[PDB]
């Protein structure tokens, strides 16, 4: 009887060791699936391009072809070093590689600091900064430029510097990337090198693709379309390329490329949200829906290179929807609707997408402390009854910059509902009903019950109450309007509540409310045409509730004042922002879309962040709340300065408010360091329970650039005076903790964090081991069987993993191709599955299968008992 | 239609390549006797000198072992009981044979086997009481699918000490599927539960037996006229002589050639000569033909002694030149079952081209599912459906008055026959390839396709097609005897 016995399976857990010397020793010792330094991961994050080719990120198939064409596999390994002060204290870590983009950013920072010092009457500091910039530009043009290839590259920090004083030769092997024209953007490049770079990046074989100026040239060994940082076009690198081209006398070519981008970038003229990047060949979009960074650089393109009243721009972004899940995600886990946020508020609204949601603004997207979650599908939905019969309405719902409008028209009753934001926590709704007869108004609402879905298809049957039992939503009637209270939930990755959060609905009319569990119903009677005002307020703390009670009482006293204030504010937004006279209406609409996206991604002060701030995306999975990054903030403040200087200033202030000051408790050595991520909740090391707060690294320095842009727009010397010491401290930190050589050229790296090293100061690294399942067959003619490996992940059907036929032909599932290798030994009558690069998705019960193929061999079909494989 | 000398030449060439390719396969088997024995454990016996048998064919060895052990005795017992019932109680013979069938099923498969057969029969009967073809077919397909469920398979395997008993139960239930499906579909007295049990528990066809139509079974079990005892003994003697001859031929083929072991070792099959490949294909198809000749001549002989008319035995595969003839004359019982209950209910070939394609697709899909539903079976089904469809299309196209008149005007009858043989050559090549996919799976099909049609397009393919052209001339000449009527 044929019997199959599985073996070799188990729980694979990465073991974490310590010591830089041990890491080198382990590498020499070999025999490991993969080594992984958390500090090097943070270093890759600090570059702002987590999988760029220049930093040694190349796919296995690309690397194999690279070696086959002639090239060592070590050409793509970036050595890692730790920066230790003279005393021996660990300042941090840095890649043994000096980035051309980082050097150019430091150069631009040096001239902007010099300009600020000149403004502040500090000639000596300005002269010193100009000298530093000059020497840095000399270094960039002497070391990071390859005359043979005529392009700018990164330089390895080799064991010994070159004769000219440069740290290693340019890394030409890893191909060309957007960092090659960073010197052009920052002005470090010479005229000859600028011409060479422009020639390279105007070549259709290198960068002049369907969507030009991608994150990797077509000739890059690691280039791949649909790879975020190895070919996909990001609007910011595109704008940097155009700006450098213009800076070096190639404005006509820059305009041509801008026109090509406008014509070829997908969905640019549609009413969809502004995503992150584009495919260089097809032009397809990808990324978080409402991306402040792409929106900012699209506005910059409009103001610089696109050439050819809020009521004039209706439905610039599709804000209609009717969410049925607290997490109504798209294919990339971002909310698939675009709620209307304004004035820094922490709740958003959607337009009615049909008769079901007609009469109210269905979506109520509460911005929990760091995430966006839908509270209801219908809430405060008006329904009109005349003479006891429901009035049938025709819906006309549209969004203008700063307001949501829906007009309901019937034979005798007409309702116009304008939704604007009144305060940083309250949204004011104006419902004016025109009728000749008394009406019975009825408002009804629901609370969502289903938890999550993707593209409208529910992921599971989980409910909000089931997933978050402490999230005890309770609708409570109030003397005026309504209120919803929430329990304390500390789901660090999905939902955060303080137990004092509320969603208060206040109405100008007196209504009779009835609550039935998770739904309510308010009834009112009017003798004719009247205007009623409803304020929706999401309050995240008891202090906020107490403070906003007075604000709400004031709003309903002068609702017209707040409505006209919002209308005017958006009038100045459009007047300042839209200053391009020779732009077609489509380009102006793109600019308005960018302005709306930027203003919607703006948050009021909250939690640890005590300053008004702008996040990468209000609807993003990991960008919502008040999660602020410095890299995104620089560009957001650069763009918003032209139509919202106050908010750009507030965003920069928010970023620099948590700049490490001397005498710090967690990292006293990182004085001037700007945390990579600041959010509502502090990290556990700082007393909070956030989990998003990142101090493992910073991002590339472009602060002086945006600060100077804000000064130029506002011409405010006090702003420069305030921001100069902070920029100087941040620059000094870059020179201290990110310069291994000491040559004044910084390298990307990571700080001295608990995720990088032990308390003693030994660098941590996780050694990952592979798994090799086995399957021995007894009592069979093993040479005639098509042995195979199946896996049945929990709550999923068993799926083929690999199969090797009796003729030796081997097939793998698309999800395990390359990672898994199946072999058979007819002599030992065994089948082995060599599993490498295991990931949590590989956790399942793996079943060996033996089956003949062909009528001559009979109905031989045998299954193994199964073995459990668990990882992470 | 052709000169006698020319047809004699074609027959000589056909026998020539048959026997020469067999000789080449024998030589290759002798070369790799040690390797194959180490890898596939060739059996040793004294039947043919010191030659070693190739027991890699599952069906042949399985049924031979079962016949040695139990099935031959049970078949002889059925024969004796049928004769005794005819002599003593003719009017009750159907019920005596039903009782004997149930007892033999109990003897080989124990209580669980009889219980499972009865359960399937009763479920099919109850569903058939709703006189709907769709419901009956759905019930039959669900019962057939239950045989392939892992949990059901584990429960069944727990019943029997050995795996051979479980495989016997599986085969018995697979054939019972066709039998009670036939009864239920005909049902839409003379169709009562006792008659269904008699039909199902008819031992000669209990395990692996060809589908015998219920109409003929009931008609010929109620005849009341029988042949004398001496005539029965004469028929038994001739049938046993032919059966022993066929069994000896199959054993000789398994001894001289190791086609099954060679097909199992794809690496070997990929390095043998082209003549060895052709001989291996011929030997495989002819061994399958002789195997089912033996496996249906025992049931056929028993039915003939019982006074029934069994479905005609398969015709020599070395006389088949087309998909249509191959599937009309190889498995006549299953072909008739498919014609009556699958092909025609879905329009057959009387609803235009698309209807014919759909009917052929349904028939071949059902056949592949019945055989196991494996990927290679589905591939075989696709290839044979395509072949039958193309043959029907070409036949209709030629049958058009315009095409027929043009052919008569332009080409002499000898030229027309030569063109027919040329087309039948390609038809036969594709038929052989599809049936090799069936017998040896997808690896064998890929090997043959690459080594005959891709890697040997210039001359290997043309040589194969010329030999098959001579073969098809000889096959059509013979088919004139029976295919006309
Ligand atoms: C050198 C070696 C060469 C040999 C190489 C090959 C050898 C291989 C050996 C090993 C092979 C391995 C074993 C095979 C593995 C499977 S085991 C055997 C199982 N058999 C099958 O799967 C065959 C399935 N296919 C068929 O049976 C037929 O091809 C079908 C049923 C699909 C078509 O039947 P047909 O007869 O060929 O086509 P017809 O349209 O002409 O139907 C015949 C009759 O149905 C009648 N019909 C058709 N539609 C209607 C209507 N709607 N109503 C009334 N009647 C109607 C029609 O009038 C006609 O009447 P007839 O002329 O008197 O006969
Ligand atoms: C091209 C060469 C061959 C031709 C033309 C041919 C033709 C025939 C014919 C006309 C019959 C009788 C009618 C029928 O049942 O189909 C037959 C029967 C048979 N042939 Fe062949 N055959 C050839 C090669 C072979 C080979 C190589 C074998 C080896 C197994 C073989 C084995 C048989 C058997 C076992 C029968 C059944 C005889 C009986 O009991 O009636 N034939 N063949
Ligand atoms: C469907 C199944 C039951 C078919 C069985 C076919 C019968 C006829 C087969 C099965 C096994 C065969 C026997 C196997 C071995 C031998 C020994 C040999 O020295 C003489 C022939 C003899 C005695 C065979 C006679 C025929 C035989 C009994
Ligand atoms: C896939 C169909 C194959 C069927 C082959 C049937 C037997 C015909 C004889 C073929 C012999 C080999 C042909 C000559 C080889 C050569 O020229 O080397
Ligand atoms: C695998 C698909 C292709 C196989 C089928 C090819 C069939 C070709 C035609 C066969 C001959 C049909 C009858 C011809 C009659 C004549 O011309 O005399
Ligand atoms: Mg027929």
């Amino acid at each position: 009887q044929v019997q199959l016995v599985e073996s070799g399976g188990g729980l694979v857990k990465e073991e974490t060791q310590s010591g830089l010397n041990n890491y080198a020793r382990v590498v020499e010792k070999g025999q490991y699936d993969s080594l992984e330094i958390p500090a090097q991961v943070a270093a890759s994050w600090e570059s702002g391009r987590d999988d760029a080719a220049v930093f040694g990120f190349i796919d296995k198939e690309q690397l194999d072809k690279y070696v086959a064409n002639g090239g060592k596999r070590s050409d793509w390994t970036v050595k890692f070093a730790e920066n230790r002060s003279q005393d021996g204290t660990l300042l941090g870590y840095s890649l043994l590689q000096e980035s051309v983009d980082q050097a150019s950013y430091m150069y631009s920072d040096n001239h902007y600091l010099a300009e600020m010092a000149t403004i502040l009457g500090k000639p000596e500091e300005a002269k010193r900064y100009r000298q530093l910039a000059q020497q840095l530009a000399d270094y960039i043009n002497t070391c990071m430029f390859d005359p043979t290839t005529q392009f700018y590259y990164d330089v390895r920090i080799e064991d010994k510097p070159l004769a000219n004083g440069c740290a290693g030769k340019p890394i030409v092997e890893r191909g060309k990337g957007p960092e090659g024209w960073s010197p052009l953007f920052n002005g470090a490049a010479t005229q000859a090198n600028a011409d060479a770079v422009v020639k390279v990046m105007l070549d259709p074989k290198e960068f002049n693709t369907f969507v030009p100026l991608g994150t990797a040239a077509l000739t890059n060994p690691a280039f791949g379309a649909d790879i975020y940082w190895r070919g996909r076009v990001w609007v910011d690198q595109f704008w940097f390329g155009l700006k450098g081209m213009e800076r070096y006398g190639y404005r006509d070519d820059a305009l041509k490329l801008a026109d090509t981008f406008f014509r070829h970038a997908k969905g640019l003229t549609a009413d969809g949200p502004i995503q992150e990047n584009y495919n260089p060949l097809t032009g397809a979009q990808q990324g978080a829906p409402n991306f402040s960074w792409s929106a900012a650089h699209l506005y910059m393109l409009y103001n610089d290179f696109f050439r050819k009243n809020a009521d004039n721009y209706k439905n610039v972004i599709n804000r209609t929807g009717a969410p049925q899940y607290m997490k109504d995600y798209d294919y990339d886990d971002h909310q698939r609707f675009n709620p209307f946020f304004d004035l820094g508020a922490w709740h958003g609204h959607l337009l009615p997408d049909g008769p079901n949601t007609m009469g109210g603004f269905p979506g109520v997207a509460l911005l929990t402390e760091e995430y966006i979650n839908f509270m209801a599908s219908n809430f405060d939905r008006l329904t009109v009854w005349q003479d006891g019969k429901k009035v049938d309405f025709t819906l006309e719902a549209y969004s203008i910059p700063g307001a949501l409008v829906q007009k309901l028209t019937a034979k005798d009753v007409q309702v116009e509902m304008t939704l604007r934001f009144a305060t940083p926590r309250t949204s004011l709704l104006e419902t004016k009903i025109t009728s000749n007869k008394p009406l019975d108004l009825v408002w009804d609402g629901e609370l969502l019950e289903k938890l999550e879905a993707k593209e409208g298809k529910p992921l599971s049957d989980k409910t909000i109450a089931g997933e978050y039992p402490d999230y005890q939503r309770k609708i409570s009637a109030t003397r005026d309007g309504l209120k919803v209270t929430f329990g304390k939930v500390r789901a660090t990755w999905d939902l955060l509540t303080s137990g004092e959060s509320e969603y208060q609905v206040h109405k100008s009319l007196p209504v009779q409310t009835e609550i039935n569990g998770n739904r309510f119903t308010s009834k009112a009677h009017i003798n004719g045409s009247t205007t009623l005002y409803t304020t929706y307020s999401h309050l995240l703390t008891a202090q906020e509730v107490s403070k906003e009670q007075m604000q709400i009482r004031d709003i309903l006293a002068r609702p017209a004042f707040y409505l006209t204030a919002s209308q005017q504010r958006w009038e100045e937004y459009l007047k300042k922002g839209l200053t391009n006279p020779d732009a077609t209406p489509e380009q102006t609409r793109v600019a308005v879309k960018a302005i709306e996206t930027l203003n919607g991604n703006w948050r009021s002060p909250g939690g640890a962040v005590k300053f008004n701030t702008v996040t990468p995306s209000v609807t993003g999975r990991w960008f919502s709340g008040n999660q602020t990054w410095p890299w995104d903030t620089w560009k957001q403040a650069f763009a918003m300065a032209h139509f919202n200087p106050d908010i750009a200033k507030e965003n920069i202030r928010a970023v620099f408010s948590w700049q490490i000051q001397p005498g710090d408790s967690v990292r006293p050595q990182d004085v001037g360091f700007v945390p990579d991520l600041i959010a509502w909740n502090l990290s556990p090391e700082r007393g909070g329970d956030g989990g998003n707060w990142n101090e493992r690294n910073t991002k590339p320095s472009l602060a002086a650039w945006s600060v100077m842009e804000v000064y130029n727009v506002t011409q405010d010397k006090t702003w420069v005076a305030e921001m100069y010491p902070k920029l100087v401290a941040y620059h000094d930190w870059w020179l201290r903790n990110r310069d291994h050589n000491g040559n004044g050229v910084p390298e990307y790296g990571a700080t001295r964090d608990k995720a990088h090293n032990t308390e003693s100061g030994e660098m941590l690294f996780t050694v990952k081991k592979s798994l090799r399942l086995s399957c021995t067959a007894s009592g069979a003619i093993f040479s005639t069987y098509d042995v195979s490996w199946y896996r049945q992940a929990p709550e999923k059907p068993r799926e083929l993993v690999a199969i090797i036929t009796r003729g030796g032909n081997t097939h793998y599932a698309d999800t395990v191709k390359g990672r898994f290798t199946i072999s058979r030994d007819n002599a030992k009558k065994t089948v082995n599955l060599q599993m490498n690069s295991l990931k949590p998705e590989d956790t399942a019960v793996y079943y060996c299968h033996a089956g003949v193929q062909g009528a001559m061999l009979g109905p031989r079909n045998y299954w193994g008992q199964g073995t459990q494989v668990t990882v992470s | 239609m052709l000169p006698r000398w020319e047809l004699a030449l074609y027959l000589l060439a056909s026998l020539g390549f048959h026997f020469y390719s067999f000789y080449e396969v024998y030589k290759v088997s002798r070369e790799h006797e040690e390797e194959l024995d180490q890898e596939f454990e060739l059996e040793t016996d004294t039947l043919f000198g010191g030659l070693k048998k190739d027991a890699t064919d599952f069906e042949w060895s399985f049924w031979m072992e079962w016949g040695k052990q139990w099935l031959v005795w049970l078949l002889l017992g059925h024969m004796v009981v049928s004769q005794m019932a005819t002599l003593l109680a003719r009017k009750h013979r159907p019920w005596i044979l039903m009782l004997y069938g149930m007892w033999a099923c109990w003897c080989v498969l124990g209580t669980p086997g009889v219980a499972m057969v009865l359960l399937h029969t009763t479920i099919s009967f109850c569903v058939a009481q709703f006189r709907s073809q769709l419901l009956t077919w759905l019930c039959s397909l669900l019962l057939l699918s239950t045989l392939r469920l892992q949990g059901v398979e584990e429960v069944k395997r727990r019943w029997y000490k050995t795996e051979n008993e479980y495989y016997l139960l599986q085969f018995t239930l697979t054939v019972r599927c066709l039998y009670y499906t036939n009864f239920s579909l005909e049902l839409c007295t003379s169709y009562s539960f006792p008659w269904m049990l008699a039909y199902v528990f008819y031992y000669p066809v209990l395990h692996n037996g060809p589908i015998l139509s219920f109409s003929e079974f009931i008609k010929q079990m109620q005849q009341q006229e029988h042949d004398s005892l001496k005539a029965s003994l004469c028929v038994l003697a001739l049938g046993l002589g032919r059966l022993l001859c066929w069994w000896w031929l199959a054993e000789l083929m398994a001894h001289l050639m190791y086609m099954h072991a060679i097909y199992s070792s794809i690496p070997l099959l990929e390095t043998v000569s082209c003549w060895t490949l052709g001989g291996l294909a011929l030997a495989q198809v002819l061994f399958f033909y002789v195997k089912y000749l033996v496996l249906f001549g025992v049931p056929a002989l028993l039915m003939r002694l019982d006074g029934l008319t069994p479905p005609a035995l398969p015709r020599c595969v070395s006389t088949m030149f087309s998909f249509t003839g191959m599937w009309r004359y190889f498995d006549v019982g299953l072909h008739n079952f498919l014609i009556r209950y699958v092909y025609i209910p879905v329009g057959g070939s009387q609803h235009g081209l698309l209807g014919t394609l759909f009917s052929t697709a349904m028939t071949f899909a059902f056949v592949s599912y019945w055989h196991g539903g494996y990927d290679y079976l589905w591939c075989w089904a696709a290839l044979n459906w395509l072949g039958v469809t193309v043959e029907n299309g070409v036949r209709r196209l030629v049958e058009t008055p315009c095409i027929q008149d043009s052919l008569a005007r332009y080409f002499s009858p000898q030229a027309r026959r030569r063109f027919h043989a040329a087309l039948a050559s390609c038809s036969t090549s594709m038929l052989i390839l599809s049936n090799l996919v069936f017998l040896g799976g997808n690896e064998v099909g890929k090997t043959y396709w690459n080594r005959i049609f891709i890697q040997g397009w210039p001359w290997v393919t043309l040589s194969v097609l010329g030999f098959l052209y001579c073969y098809s001339h000889v096959g059509i000449a013979w088919a004139q005897t029976y295919a006309t009527d």
